[PDB]
């Protein structure tokens, strides 16, 4: 997260970290959505034209808080779910996959899913000006000089950003954007600044619904050129327009 | 899930986190 901030303790009980197994290194966020149900994008997992190709066992999750007694949960994954049509080929269209743990964890103050949301949340949220949140652990900075600068965080990172009008989107880039996706940051005018960046990949854009306090992920962290870039913005999965997607594969499995 | 969405040590708390107003009043 560039120019955003930390987290408090159990701002954000859904985020979940996606580990390479060895050599350890983090990889990605994902979000808890239930005890076994891990939310992330294909890209984390898939991208042939850099030679990322992950299974199950390459892999797990790091969940909950992060002297203190290790209060942090870290699990193995049944099975990898990427979309079927998932376009890694040419625009990143259908950047989702699902990630079942291999045994269920439990919820506390630290650990609790987010809910995915319905039409009438998605349809009333999820507009040009409203705002959403990003977190991650992702980079501070698009480029650091190593050794002199800082550019990984040590706490949870978050940032507030407006969404942008689609017509925005789509000439902000070269990029063939599609319904599957949307983007949000401050227009240069703007004055305020932040982004995701690298390694925030696959965590979640939330939304508070007024009508009932709760949380709602609204996108997952996609792609951007650059980090913070003025004149550019970060794209988000539309998770809403992939839920029958998400359905399908829960209520099978 | 039921209860989902809603954070053991904000809203099950009655205490907001400190950013959260911003996300809010953007919605008016
Ligand atoms: O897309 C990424 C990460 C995916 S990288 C694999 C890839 C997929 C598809 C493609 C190109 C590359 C081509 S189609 C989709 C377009 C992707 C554009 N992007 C790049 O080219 C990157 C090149 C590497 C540096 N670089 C930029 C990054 O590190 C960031 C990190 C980041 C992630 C999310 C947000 Cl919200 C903002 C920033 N942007
Ligand atoms: C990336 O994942 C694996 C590489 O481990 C590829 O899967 C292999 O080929 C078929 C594809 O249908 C799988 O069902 C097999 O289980 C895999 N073979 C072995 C030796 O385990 C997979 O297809 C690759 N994905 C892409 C897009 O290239």
């Amino acid at each position: 997260i560039v120019e955003g901030s930390d987290a408090e303790i159990g701002m954000s009980p859904w985020q979940v970290m996606l580990f390479r197994k060895s050599p350890q290194e983090l990889l990605c966020g994902a979000s808890l959505i239930s005890d076994r149900w891990v939310l992330t994008a294909a890209h984390c997992l898939l991208y042939p034209p850099w030679d990322k190709n992950f299974t199950e066992n390459d892999l797990l999750v790091r969940i909950g808080k992060h002297y203190e007694r290790n209060i942090e949960k870290i699990s193995m994954l049944e099975k990898i779910y990427i979309h079927p049509r998932y376009n890694w080929r040419e625009n990143l269209d259908r950047d989702i996959a699902l990630m079942k743990l291999k045994k269920p964890v439990a919820f506390s103050d630290y650990i609790h899913p987010v809910c995915l949301p319905d039409r009438e949340t998605a349809a009333s949220l999820l507009q040009a000006g409203y705002k959403g949140r990003v977190t991650g652990w992702g980079n501070l900075k698009e480029t650091w000089t190593a050794n002199v600068g800082k550019g990984q965080p040590s706490v949870l990172q978050v940032v507030n950003l407006p969404i942008v009008e689609r017509p925005v989107c789509k000439d902000s880039t070269r990029i063939r954007i599609t319904d599957n996706m949307f983007c949000a940051g401050y227009k240069p005018d703007e004055g305020k600044r932040g982004d995701a960046c690298e390694g925030d990949s696959g965590g979640p854009f939330v939304m508070k619904s007024p009508f009932n306090n709760r949380w709602y992920q609204m996108g997952i962290v996609s792609w951007g050129e650059g980090c913070d870039r003025d004149g550019k913005y970060g794209f988000y999965t539309h998770v809403f327009r992939l839920k029958k997607w998400i359905q399908k594969v829960i209520d099978q499995f | 899930e039921a209860d989902c969405g809603l954070r053991p040590l904000f809203e099950k708390k009655s205490l907001e986190d400190k950013t959260e107003r911003e996300l809010l009043e953007s919605y008016i």
